[PDB]
C-alpha cells in the first residue's frame, strides 16, 4: 500500500522559511515531487516552489523550505487570508487551503527603570528579532502613549544589528502622572507589536518613611479572626522615630481597578508607636458585621484597604501610608494541572500531576491532595475507582498520581481535592476535570513515553523515548515515523524501523540547539488493512534547558561583597562568539523585568502537553497540519483561547 | 512652560526660512534634529496644563483661562510649520 504524509505548520508566516516535510511509504522506484505554494482562489500566481528527491538513501523522506515574501502579496485593500499548499508528483496531486498570518518576529522593549519621576529621561531600546530568532534588521516605529491614550511622541528608527537604541524620552517638569505605554511596531508588511509599560510618579520626600507590613498578603480562615499588622517608621538609614501616634482605618474593596471603598466606621483603632514598631490586630469577622457579609463564603475575592496615618510626637509631622488590597480569600490554595493532557489511551496508564499554588502564586509544598476518579466506559456505565492521596512536594509544588485504567475506558471524570489537616471541607480547594479517550476506527493506539520526565533536557545530550503501540494489528506495523517541532517549525524528522516481535521499543534522538526553550515530538505509524489506511499518532511536549547559542557572562573585577562609593571597577564580558552586548545597570530598589523565554515561546503553535481526540487532533494540537490518503485533517481553525500550564 | 519652546523656535524660524544651514562644523542635518528635538520636548510641556475639554488652565488643576489658551494657540500655531 502506497501512502504519504506531507506535514506543514498550521499557519504560514509571511516572510518566514517554513519547512515542509514529505514522507512516503510503500514505494520501491525512486521519484520526485514539487511542493509549491500557489495563490488563492486561482492557483495562478506561484509564490515559491521546491523540489524534493524521495529516494532509497533518504529512506523516502525529504523536506523543502518554502517562503512567502511580503512583496508578493496584495496589501492595502485587503490582506491575503489563504493560500494553497499544493503538491504534485507522478503518484499524487493534492492541495490544501492554508491560512497565513503576518505576525512575524518579536519586539522586546526594555526601559531601564519601571518607575520614573518628573524631569527624568526614559531610556529605551528595542531588541528586534524575526521568527527564525535572528536580528530582523527592519525599521521600528515606537509610540509613546500617555495615561490619556494620546500619541504624545512617535519616534522611528532603522535597525542594523538587532538592538535599536532610541533617543531618551524626556518626562516633563510637569507630566501627566499614571501608567504610560510604549508600543513598538514594524513600519511595513507585518502586524508584529510589542508593548512595554512604565509608571510616572510625583516625587515628594517624607519626614520619615512609614511602611505597613502585614502578616500575610491574603486572608483566609486563620486571619479571619485575628490579623496582626505591623507598622514601621524611620527617618533615614537608621534614624527611627521614638514616639508617634497611629490611627488606622479599614475598608472593604471589590477590586483594585474600582476605586470606591466602603469604609467600616467602627474599626478605627488608635495605638502608640514605641521606637518604630507597633503591632496591631484586626478581628475581621466582627468588624465586617456592618455591610453584613456574615461569612467567608461572602467577601470572596474582595479586598481590604488599610490606611494608616502616623503622627510624629516630637516635631508634629504626619506621614500617611496605605495598602491597596489584601485579598479576602476563601481557600488558601489554587489547583491546576501541570503537564497532563486530558486525553486517555485505552489499556495504558494515565499520569496526572496537579499543582497546589497559593492565592498569590507560590509552590506550597507538603499539602495533601486526594484524587477520586470515575470510569465511564462506552456503554455509559460509571465505575468508581479507589481514591489515592499524595503529598505536594516542596521543590516545584507538584503532586503526582497515576491511574491504571481498565481496557474499555471512554471518559474519565476525575476530581482533585485538597486534604489539608486544619481547614474545613468547604474551605478546601477543589477542581474537577474530564479526560476523553483517543478515538480510532479498528481500535489501535500509540503511546510515546519520555524517559526522564522530571528533569529538563540538556543540549548536546540524547533524548531516549520509549514507544509502545496498542494495536490489534501490531505485527503489521513496519516503521515508526516522527517529527520534531520547535517554535512552530519542523526541525527534524526520521524513521526508525520496528523491531519485528518486540512488543515495545525505544527510539534514541539527539537534542540540539534548534530546540532550546521547548519542543514537541509527534510520532506515528500506519496500520493498513483492506480498507483505507490510517495514521495512528501521539505527541509529547519536551522541556529542553535554557542554553543560549553563545553563552554570555558578565563579571565585576574585583568581585567583592561590598564596594566603595567612587570605586573604579572593571566589567568583564565574555561571550562564545561575536555578539552585540547590551548593558543596563539599574538600581535594584525599584523592583520591591527581563523574563523572555516565557514570552519568546509564544511562537509555538498548538497547546497542551500533546494528545488528541482522534488522529488529526494530535497533529492539530501540536501545531501541524497535513494531507494524506489515510486520514483527513477536517480540523476547525477557530480561535480556542487555551490556558494550559506545562511547567512548574 | 511655554517659554522653554520659544527660543528654540525663533532660532528654527531663522535657520530654515533664511536657509542658514552652512554655519555648523557638524553635519547640519544632524544639528537640525537636535533643534527639532527641543521643539518636540517643549510641545509636551503644556500637554499637562490641558483640561478635559482641550482647554488650558494656568496653574496645575486651576480654572481654565481664555488668556492662556490664546497664548497656547499663538505658540503652538507657530510650531506647526516646523513640527507636525
Amino acid at each position: 500500500e502506497q501512502t504519504y504524509v506531507i506535514s506543514a505548520p498550521k499557519i504560514f508566516r509571511v516572510g518566514a522559511s517554513e519547512n515542509i516535510v514529505i514522507q512516503v511509504y510503500g514505494y520501491t522506484e525512486a521519484f520526485d515531487a514539487t511542493i509549491s505554494i500557489k495563490s488563492y482562489p486561482d492557483k495562478k500566481f506561484s509564490y515559491s516552489s521546491g523540489h524534493v528527491h524521495l529516494s532509497s538513501e533518504n529512506k523516502f523522506q525529504n523536506s523543502a523550505i518554502l517562503t512567502i515574501q511580503p512583496k508578493q502579496l496584495p496589501g492595502g485593500q485587503n490582506p491575503v487570508s489563504y493560500v494553497y499548499l499544493e503538491v504534485v508528483s507522478k503518484h499524487f496531486s493534492k492541495s490544501k487551503r492554508m491560512p497565513i498570518t503576518y505576525d512575524n518576529g518579536f519586539l522586546f522593549i526594555h526601559t531601564d527603570k519601571p518607575v520614573y519621576t518628573p524631569d527624568q529621561s526614559v531610556k529605551v531600546r528595542v531588541y528586534s528579532l524575526n521568527d527564525d530568532l535572528k536580528p530582523a534588521k527592519r525599521e521600528t516605529v515606537l509610540t509613546f502613549i500617555d495615561p490619556e491614550g494620546s500619541e504624545v511622541d512617535m519616534v522611528e528608527e532603522i535597525d542594523h544589528i538587532g538592538i535599536i537604541s532610541f533617543p531618551d524620552f524626556k518626562i516633563p517638569s510637569n507630566p501627566r502622572y499614571g501608567m504610560w505605554t510604549i508600543k513598538a511596531k514594524y513600519k511595513e508588511d507585518f502586524s508584529t507589536t510589542g508593548t512595554a509599560y512604565f509608571e510616572v510618579k510625583e516625587y515628594v520626600l517624607p519626614h520619615f518613611s512609614v511602611s505597613i507590613e502585614p502578616e500575610y498578603n491574603f486572608i483566609g480562615y486563620k486571619n479571619f479572626k485575628n490579623f496582626e499588622i505591623t507598622i514601621k517608621a524611620r527617618y533615614f538609614y537608621n534614624k527611627v522615630v521614638t514616639e508617634a501616634d497611629v490611627y488606622i482605618t479599614f475598608g472593604i474593596r471589590e477590586d483594585l481597578k474600582d476605586d470606591q471603598k466602603e469604609m467600616m466606621q467602627t474599626a478605627m483603632q488608635n495605638t502608640m508607636l514605641i521606637n518604630g514598631i507597633a503591632q496591631v490586630t484586626f478581628d475581621s469577622e466582627t468588624a465586617v458585621k456592618e455591610l453584613s457579609y456574615y461569612s467567608l463564603e461572602d467577601l470572596n475575592n474582595k479586598y481590604l484597604y488599610i490606611a494608616v496615618t502616623v503622627i510624629e510626637s516630637t516635631g508634629g509631622f504626619s506621614e500617611e501610608a496605605e495598602i491597596p488590597g489584601i485579598k479576602y480569600v476563601l481557600s488558601p490554595y489554587k489547583l491546576n494541572l501541570v503537564a497532563t493532557p486530558l486525553f486517555l489511551k485505552p489499556g495504558i496508564p494515565y499520569p496526572i500531576k496537579v499543582q497546589v499554588k497559593d492565592s498569590l502564586d507560590q509552590l506550597v509544598g507538603g499539602v495533601p491532595v486526594t484524587l477520586n476518579a470515575q470510569t465511564i466506559d462506552v456503554n455509559q456505565e460509571t465505575s468508581d475507582l479507589d481514591p489515592s492521596k499524595s503529598v505536594t512536594r516542596v521543590d516545584d509544588g507538584v503532586a503526582s498520581f497515576v491511574l491504571n485504567l481498565p481496557s474499555g475506558v471512554t471518559v474519565l471524570e476525575f476530581n482533585v481535592k485538597t486534604d489539608a489537616p486544619d481547614l474545613p471541607e468547604e474551605n478546601q480547594a477543589r477542581e474537577g476535570y474530564r479526560a476523553i479517550a483517543y478515538s480510532s476506527l479498528s481500535q489501535s493506539y500509540l503511546y510515546i513515553d519520555w524517559t526522564d520526565n522530571h528533569k529538563a533536557l540538556l543540549v548536546g545530550e540524547h533524548l531516549n523515548i520509549i514507544v509502545t503501540p496498542k494495536s490489534p494489528y501490531i505485527d503489521k506495523i513496519t516503521h515508526y515515523n516522527y517529527l520534531i517541532l520547535s517554535k512552530g517549525k519542523i526541525i527534524h524528522f526520521g524513521t526508525r524501523e520496528k523491531f519485528s516481535d518486540a512488543s515495545y521499543q525505544s527510539i534514541n534522538i539527539p537534542v540540539t540547539q534548534n530546540m532550546v526553550p521547548s519542543s514537541r515530538l509527534l510520532v506515528y505509524y500506519i496500520v493498513t488493512g483492506e480498507q483505507t489506511a490510517e495514521l495512528v499518532s501521539d505527541s509529547v511536549w519536551l522541556n529542553i534547558e535554557e542554553k543560549c547559542g553563545n553563552q554570555l557572562q558578565v563579571h565585576l573585577s574585583p568581585d567583592a561583597d561590598a564596594y566603595s562609593p567612587g570605586q573604579t571597577v572593571s566589567l568583564n564580558m565574555a561571550t562564545g562568539m561575536d555578539s552585540w552586548v547590551a548593558l543596563a545597570a539599574v538600581d535594584s530598589a525599584v523592583y520591591g523585568l527581563e523574563r523572555v523565554f516565557q514570552f519568546l515561546e509564544k511562537s509555538d503553535l498548538g497547546c497542551g502537553a500533546g494528545g488528541g481526540l482522534n488522529n488529526a487532533n494530535v497533529f492539530h494540537l501540536a501545531g501541524l497540519t497535513f494531507l494524506t490518503n489515510a486520514n483527513a485533517d477536517d480540523s476547525q481553525e477557530n480561535d480556542e483561547p487555551c490556558k494550559e500550564i506545562l511547567r512548574p | 512652560e511655554l517659554m522653554s519652546v520659544v527660543p528654540v523656535f525663533y532660532v528654527f524660524h531663522y535657520l530654515e526660512t533664511g536657509n542658514h544651514w552652512n554655519i555648523f562644523h557638524s553635519d547640519p542635518l544632524i544639528e537640525k534634529q537636535k533643534l527639532k528635538k527641543k521643539l518636540k520636548e517643549g510641545m509636551l510641556s503644556i500637554m499637562s496644563y490641558r483640561n478635559a475639554d482641550y482647554s488650558y488652565s494656568v496653574w496645575k488643576g486651576g480654572s481654565a483661562s481664555t488668556w492662556l489658551t490664546a497664548f497656547a494657540l499663538r505658540v503652538l500655531g507657530q510650531v506647526n510649520k516646523y513640527v507636525e
